[PDB]
RNA sequence: GCUAAACCUAGCCCCAAACCCCACCUUACUACCAAACCUUAGCCAAACCAUUUACAUAAAGUAUAGGCGAUAGAAAUUGAUGGCGCAAUAGAUAUAGUACCGCAAGGGAAAGAUGAAAAACAAGCAUAAUAUAGCAAGGACUAACCCCUAUACCUUCUGCAUAAUGAAUUAACUAGAAAUAACUUUGCAAGGAGAGCCAAAGCUAAGACCCCCGAAACCAGACGAGCUACCUAAGAACAGCUAAAAGAGCACACCCGUCUAUGUAGCAAAAUAGUGGGAAGAUUUAUAGGUAGAGGCGACAAACCUACCGAGCCUGGUGAUAGCUGGUUGUCCAAGAUAGAAUCUUAGUUCAACUUUAAAUUUGCCCACAGAACCCAAAUCCCCUU
RNA sequence: ACUGAACUCCUCACACCCAAUUGGACCAAUCUAUCACCCUAUAGAAGAACUAAUGUUAGUAUAAGUAACAUGAAAACAUUCU
RNA sequence: UCUCUUACUUUUAACCAGUGAAAUUGACCUGCCCGUGAAGAGGCGGGCAUAACACAGCAAGACGAGAAGACCCUAUGGAGCUUUAAUUUAUUAAUGCAAACACCUGCAUUAAAAAUUUCGGUUGGGGCG
């Protein structure tokens, strides 16, 4: 478990967590990449094959 | 708890050939759980250790503490069931071969400090036992003179050997 | 993250990942350029330009990620007219 | 300041 | 109490065995036998090559004591002697 | 500080010993100036027979045969108490074979029961 | 009680030898 | 193991009777450090790592794995000698010195797992006679399993429990991915 | 000291009780039954986990979810208790992340 | 362990055996029927599904009622389901400030109200919602006999109902006396709530009170054995001789 | 001169934590239930 | 050979099934006199904190909510005969909610072992004190010591015999719980799976992986004014002398506690001896009652509120949290040590760098020429051969 | 010249000397399946291993037979005296 | 009190008899000088010394034993207090507008009273950053 600190006594911070530099994945603009994707439809592909 | 010592005296050995030396008594006795410090107790068995019954009775007539009667007692009635049980002919023909002092079991009591603290007092209970051999005291081990300590020192330097080599 | 939900016990999905990041199933992660909405007034054609393209995640970012986000959003999505359907897959790639 | 501690007295008061 | 050793007994008498003639409570409380053990076992290890290094030493007095004897000294000798060839050793 | 010793009127103060009894049944009332009148009618009476001539003892000989327990029951009252007259009455308005409507104008009523043992 | 017979088997046969020892047979 | 049901537990320092109290200030005292007389270090405290509650070990193997297994017991028993195949178990008597006899001298193993096509057809004879055995097993052909087969020492089957066996297991190999679960209505399925 | 000075009573286990003889039958009940059944089926045991498998954390909910309503007062103080705790050491407490 | 059922069945079961038991089917029938009452403090979604905006898809929407606190003073008044809201608000309504204990409570009124079948005027602290319910139902009485008891809410208000009911159901004189024709005007414009005595009678009872009357109904001083085992003679010995 | 803050007396014993004062709030009366369900021989003092 | 050692069953744990005479609310256990219902909060997470933060299967961790962040999170629809438990420091706290502790709430133990019949080897010591010199042993030796070699252990450290921490010692108990994606091994295979889910060799199953003790604290509900602060009712005490009607003087009882000495685990968790202030008053004091903790009371000393009050005590949330301290238990082998950046961040963490493991294929290092700037040295980079 | 290492050679044998971390081969004891039947084997499991937490409980040491404690005198044990 | 301390009595004390704790304690076969060293050594290097044990004193050392001492610093630890620190007015007191025909309820505004929470980092001892 290494020696003392947040790792060894088991209480590291959350994952995505940068040592409160602003995270990665909250620098990044929000963008509809995935808008509505439970309601887009979806179609199996059956190629003539 | 243990209880060899009065076992000790139910020991019966077979019968000695006549052409066999006579094998002296032997008579194992102790009292238990006497209100008495066992490192006191020590003091007078050591005093006691390898002296006649008669010495060892007189040495504790007049010594004032407190087991020296108890031992006193006990001695005498190992010597009363010496007499009786253990065949042995003369009173007076007996020596202390083994004399000790054993721990009893002890009770824990509490005694109160000054401060609201306090201390585990215990109530020390020990253990006696003596060993009396029939026949008179073993002679006592005479300091080695210089005629036998010389002897030994030039059997010390006739016993050297080349160490470390062929 | 809840690696142990409280309701179901199963993991729970970081939605500020799903607001941000399109999974390729191929496991490409794809992302927008920090300041791309920002000042354009101010930045170069060039700039601009590199800021509106959409941009693949580290190894490790991508990892991240994947940790991040449950099995759902990595399946097989047959849209109908996805613009990353192609992307979807990967081609002639070695090693 | 700390008050003394008691301990349970039957672990004194036992007997034979 | 699921699982629970039952062979410390043994276990401690592996150690002890090796400590019943140390002084003191070294040779009956294992806290303290186990630790003497093991310098016991470090310094039996380390002995080997002091016991080869005083060897020759005494090897060497030796034959410096028996060369002086003669009236020559221990370097004149070994150096002669490989000179001629003699190959002995110290030993 | 005694919470398990049984309370009785020999531990509180003075007020509190006097106050306190021993369950003995009261006898009468204080009036003023603490005098005590007793009632005569309050203090049991005890109706002792006259046991000259009566020949039970407090044990019974072990010759006595044995018998079984045949606990009596308002049934068997009723048969071995009411039912001959009933039965003589009805071959040839209960207050005649003996029920009573209401306890009530008895000196010894049933329910609640209002004498000793 | 500790559960087991290994460790009560292993004993017994150091019981017994060391009684050996002690009290070797003629 | 998926049938197992482990119902060992045991009371964490939380579930332990008491031990609320910090029994003696952090400082001054000379003592240890504590906050609760149930922690683990105490006696009488609560288990740190223990059993917890009744835990189930239920697990599945594929059903083609497992008759894959069947498969292969009944491959081991017939290349060892310990399988043996009869026209029926009925026997000319119940008394089961008699089953036993026959056994020996047919130098079958100590343990005998005999099969029949159902429950409800096995012999009487057959039945009375495994009822008073404790090394002969009777069981019906739906009840084979792999770990009763490898206990028993040998394995007995009747002919109809060979074809029903053959037919169940072969099914298996040449069957389509389940749309639905078997028990429900199939074309082809019974 | 910690070693008994005597052989524990002898341990005699019956391998041929009907238990021992009869364990496993029914195993496979599903594929040779024509799926009429399924194994776990034959799994006697607690309501909450029969046929099932999780975690102490999962196990927890499940018995809270399925028989919580049925539980004595301190036992589901205890469970939920528990449940809370699992719930923090799970998911703020380890090695990984 | 584990009970055998669960701890929310208790008190059906409770019901279920015991006096409870005995207690008229159509009283038990009322108390373990539970309706939602009407909407009071909040609005009630016009249907069942939506189009939420934000993605513009058919939702299913549910009326979640506000939990509401009836202070035992609404008791012996008519508040037309209204109550006391014990929420939380926002300071200056926005999330992201300090959060507040609130509680909303009704304006209450004293007024006086006449009932018609009891011939009886009350003084009876109201709500403006219980004035318009009233005006809505065209009169206490019919306010009365048509609230059911949840939309009602109100110990007193039941009782009226009660007493209403048990009015009818007997058609008693005492309604207006020495004026019948006016006594069956009553009675038939408030004829459409008429209902057997024997359910009047249990209207709007707790539960405790229920108990109450059923023993007070059901309690007998024992018969004396005596009668019992007369009679029993007496038809045993008439056997005889009959035969 | 600490202590001894324990002065006996009865009255104040029964007045303060007598079975008569628990029962008059109902604090008390859970007090004496807690007592009871923990099968204390003394429920009240 | 003493102390002692052991033992097997008292019981308990998890499931299933099944729904369980008299006295006594007054001072309880005393024979008998004219009025309930009302949002939990907080810890904690967000690395602070302020909005916020969990209390059959499948859909699905999806739609949604959210300082849109930590996290929270549906619904439509689907149909659903016991112990690889403990066995007296364990298992219930339990032999018992008893003893004992506390005014009260409340806290809360320990331990027993013969027989068919009782009408039969730890430590510590002693046997046996001790011989120059030395981490107490090792090499040895004929020989215990003498001779030569040897700076206890753990943890924390750049570095500890260190005069840094822990440890008297024996026995018992006492501390790594798990998803994601990988890897290995099977099964089947463009399909796998016992509905759902996955699939451009996948899929199913298994194996393998994530500790213990400790705060001051916060909130909820109880219990406390038999101590003490103040007050209420109705009581009691104040010798003697002087002065006369005194918040007067000297000085007993009484109250207090100026100074000194003793004591400092004490006689005492605040005392003793002497000395001293008041001692008819705003005095001292017995009895009962009252004020209760985001409160009381206070001639304000932040005094007192049951010996530890800048905010009581008990229980519960609670196994609070702790980037901090300490601890983290079988054998053996192998690889294995520091470029930096960001951070309410420098006692920490994320990334990078280094390191480990497995796999793929192909150049890696060393390095000959040639080559890398003007302004205004050592060397380095690149680099075929080798 | 000689002395001088765990460097090197020599006879034999070789995985057998780095903190954190990481890979691997084994394994004590317990229970279960099946063996075994003077103590075991192949597997499945887990409350699965203590020279250390001012660790908890119990025992006994050290300080130490130390600090500390106590009974006025004689006597006929009637009594008297200080 | 002291120059300047002395004499005696009691207690304590020491010995005999009974009873019998506490902090403490890694193991100890427990020396001095110089040097060395995590920087002031009984334990390491070079010298010196050195039979074995009790008993009574002493307090120079064992950086002596007692409270994870006193003091200082740190913690995205607490808590008390003050405020023109931030956020509120849930609560009371006022008014105003509604509702009803002064009281009650709802909504506003102003105060009092409080409640929650925080008090960044690197540098600087004789400053005014
Ligand atoms: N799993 C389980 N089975 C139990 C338990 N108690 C009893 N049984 C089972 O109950 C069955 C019947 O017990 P018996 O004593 O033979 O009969 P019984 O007295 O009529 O049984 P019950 O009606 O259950 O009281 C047996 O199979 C027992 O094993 C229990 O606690 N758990
Ligand atoms: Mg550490
Ligand atoms: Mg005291
Ligand atoms: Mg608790
Ligand atoms: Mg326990
Ligand atoms: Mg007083
Ligand atoms: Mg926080
Ligand atoms: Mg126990
Ligand atoms: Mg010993
Ligand atoms: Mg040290
Ligand atoms: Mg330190
Ligand atoms: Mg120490
Ligand atoms: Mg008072
Ligand atoms: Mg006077
Ligand atoms: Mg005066
Ligand atoms: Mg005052
Ligand atoms: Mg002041
Ligand atoms: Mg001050
Ligand atoms: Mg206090
Ligand atoms: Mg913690
Ligand atoms: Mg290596
Ligand atoms: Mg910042
Ligand atoms: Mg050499
Ligand atoms: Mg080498
Ligand atoms: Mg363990
Ligand atoms: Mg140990
Ligand atoms: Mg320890
Ligand atoms: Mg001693
Ligand atoms: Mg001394
Ligand atoms: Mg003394
Ligand atoms: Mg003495
Ligand atoms: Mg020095
Ligand atoms: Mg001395
Ligand atoms: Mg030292
Ligand atoms: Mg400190």
């Amino acid at each position: 478990r290494g020696h003392k600190g947040e790792r060894q006594r088991g209480t590291r911070p959350r994952l995505g967590f940068e040592g409160g530099q602003t995270p990665f994945y909250i620098r990044i603009p929000k963008y509809g990449f995935n808008e509505g994707h439970s309601f887009r439809r979806q179609y199996k592909p059956l190629s003539l094959n | 708890i243990s209880r060899k010592w009065e076992k000790k005296n139910k020991i019966v050995y077979p019968p000695q050939l006549p052409g066999e030396p006579r094998r002296p008594a032997e008579i194992y006795h102790c009292r238990r759980q006497i209100k008495y410090s066992k490192d006191k107790m020590w003091y007078l068995a050591k005093l006691i250790r390898g002296m006649s019954i008669d010495q060892a009775l007189a040495q504790l007539e007049f010594n004032d503490k407190k087991g020296a009667k108890i031992i006193k007692e006990v001695l005498l009635e190992a010597q009363d069931m010496a007499v009786r049980d253990h065949n042995v002919e003369f009173r007076s023909n007996l020596y202390i071969a083994e004399s000790t002092s054993g721990r009893g079991q002890c009770l824990k009591r509490i005694r109160y400090h000054g401060r609201g603290r306090f201390g585990i007092m215990e109530k020390v209970y020990c253990h006696y036992f003596v060993k009396l051999v029939e026949g008179p005291p073993p002679p006592p081990e005479p300091p080695k003179t210089a005629v036998a300590h010389a002897k030994e020192y030039i059997q010390q330097l006739r016993s050297r050997t080349i160490v470390h080599t062929l | 993250l809840t690696y142990f939900s409280a309701r179901k016990g199963k993991r729970k999905t970081v939605k500020a990942v799903i607001d941000r990041f399109l999974r390729l199933h191929c496991g490409l992660w794809v992302r927008r350029k920090a300041g791309y909405k920002k000042k354009l007034w101010k930045k170069t054609p060039a700039r601009k330009k590199r800021l509106r393209e959409f941009v693949f995640c580290n190894k490790t970012q991508s990892k991240l990620l994947d940790k991040m986000t449950t099995s759902f959003w990595k399946r097989r999505n047959w849209y109908v007219d996805d613009p990353y359907q192609k992307y979807h897959d990967r081609t002639n790639l070695k090693v | 300041f700390t008050p003394p501690i008691y301990q349970p007295k039957f672990k004194t008061e036992k007997e034979f | 109490l699921r699982n629970r050793v039952t062979d410390r007994y043994f276990r401690i008498q592996e150690v002890l065995k090796h400590a019943r003639h140390f002084r003191g409570r070294k040779n009956r409380c294992y806290r303290l036998a186990v630790r003497t053990v093991i310098r016991a076992f470090v310094k039996c290890t380390k002995a080997r090559y002091l016991k080869k290094k005083n060897m020759r030493t005494l090897w060497i007095n030796r034959i410096t004591a028996a060369s002086q004897e003669h009236g020559l000294k221990y370097p004149a000798l070994i150096g002669n002697l490989v000179k001629c060839q003699v190959e002995l050793n110290r030993k | 500080a005694d919470r398990m010793s049984k309370w009785t009127s020999k531990r509180g103060p003075r007020s509190f010993r006097g106050r306190k009894g021993r369950g003995a049944k009261g006898i009468g009332f204080l009036t003023s100036g603490w005098r005590f009148v007793q009632i005569k009618e309050m203090v049991p009476e005890f109706v002792v027979p006259d046991l000259t001539g009566f020949k039970l003892k407090p044990y019974v000989s072990y010759l006595a045969p044995e018998s079984e327990e045949t606990p009596l029951t308002a049934a068997q009252l009723f048969s071995e108490a009411v039912a001959p007259a009933i039965e003589k009455d009805f071959k040839d308005n209960l207050e005649k074979y003996g029920f009573e409507p209401t306890q009530e104008g008895k000196l010894f009523q049933l329910y609640p029961r209002n004498f000793l043992r | 009680v500790k559960k087991g017979f290994r460790a009560a088997f292993r004993f017994q046969k150091e019981l017994e030898r060391q009684r050996l020892l002690r009290c070797p047979p003629p | 193991n998926f049938k197992r049901i482990s119902y060992a537990k045991t009371k964490t320092r939380a579930e332990v009777r008491g031990g609320g109290r910090k029994p003696w200030p952090q400082k001054g005292t000379g003592r240890a450090r504590h906050g609760s007389i149930r922690s683990p270090l105490w006696r009488g405290g609560g288990v740190a790592h223990g059993p917890r509650g009744p835990t189930s070990y239920y697990y599945m193997l594929p059903m083609k794995v497992r008759a894959l297994g069947l498969k292969v017991a009944l491959t081991v028993k017939l290349a060892q000698d310990d399988l043996h195949i009869m026209d029926s178990l009925e026997l000319p008597t119940g008394d089961p010195q008699y089953l036993t006899e026959l056994a020996h001298y047919r130098r079958w193993g100590d343990s005998v797992l005999l099969v029949d096509l159902t429950h409800e057809e096995m012999p009487q004879s057959i039945v009375e006679a495994t009822s008073r055995l404790k090394t002969f097993n009777l069981i019906p052909a739906v009840g084979l399993n792999v770990h009763s087969m490898l206990k028993h020492q040998t394995l007995v089957l009747t002919l109809p429990t060979v074809a029903f066996l053959e037919d169940k297991l072969l099914w298996q190999d040449s069957r389509y991915r389940p749309l639905y679960p078997f028990s429900l209505p199939y074309s082809d399925f019974p | 000291i910690g070693i008994r000075l005597t052989l524990p009573p002898p341990k005699v286990v019956d391998r041929w009780n009907e238990k021992r003889a009869m364990f496993g039958v029914y195993d496979n009940i599903g594929i040779l039954g024509n799926f009429e059944k399924h194994p776990k089926e034959l799994i006697r045991g607690p309501i909450w986990l029969r046929g099932w498998k999780g975690n102490e954390l999962q196990r927890c909910i499940r018995k809270r979810k399925m028989v919580g309503s049925r539980m004595f007062a301190d036992d589901l103080h205890n469970l939920n208790k528990r449940i809370r705790y699992l719930y923090k050491h799970f998911n703020r407490h380890g090695k990984f992340r | 362990p584990l009970h055998k059922y669960p701890v929310w069945l208790w008190k059906r079961l409770q019901l279920r055996e015991g006096i409870c038991s005995r207690l008229p089917g159509h009283y038990l029938r009322s108390l373990e029927e539970e309706r939602t009452p009407t909407p009071v403090h909040y609005r009630p979604h016009g249907a069942k599904f939506k189009i939420n905006p934000k993605n513009g898809q058919r939702e299913r929407v549910e009326d979640v009622p506000i939990p509401i606190y009836f202070p035992p003073e609404s008791q012996r008044g008519l508040w037309g389901g209204e109550g006391w809201i014990l929420g939380q608000i926002y300071a200056n309504n926005d999330k992201l400030s300090k959060r507040l204990k609130k509680v909303w409570k009704p304006q209450l009124f004293e007024r006086e109200f006449y009932s018609e079948i009891l011939d009886k005027k009350f003084t009876v602290t109201v709500t403006m919602r219980t004035l318009d319910l009233i005006d809505e139902a065209y009169g206490l009485d019919f306010y009365i006999l048509k609230t059911p008891k949840e939309d009602l809410c109100s110990k007193f208000g039941m009782d009226l109902k009660r007493g209403m009911l048990l009015r009818l159901a007997r058609q008693d004189p005492q309604l207006h006396p020495e004026d019948p024709e006016r006594r069956a005007a009553i009675y038939d414009k408030y004829k459409e709530f008429a209902i057997p005595e024997e359910e009047a009678e249990w209207v709007g009872l707790t539960l405790e009170e229920a108990i109450e009357k059923q023993r007070l109904l059901e309690e007998k001083d024992p018969v004396p054995l005596f009668k019992i085992y007369v009679a029993e003679l007496i038809q045993q010995l008439q056997q005889q001789a009959l035969s | 001169a600490r202590g001894n803050e324990y002065q006996p007396s009865n009255i104040k014993r029964k007045n303060k934590h007598g079975w008569v004062r628990r029962l008059s709030t109902p604090a008390g009366v859970q007090v004496i239930l807690r007592r009871m369900l923990k099968g204390r021989k003394s429920l009240s003092h």
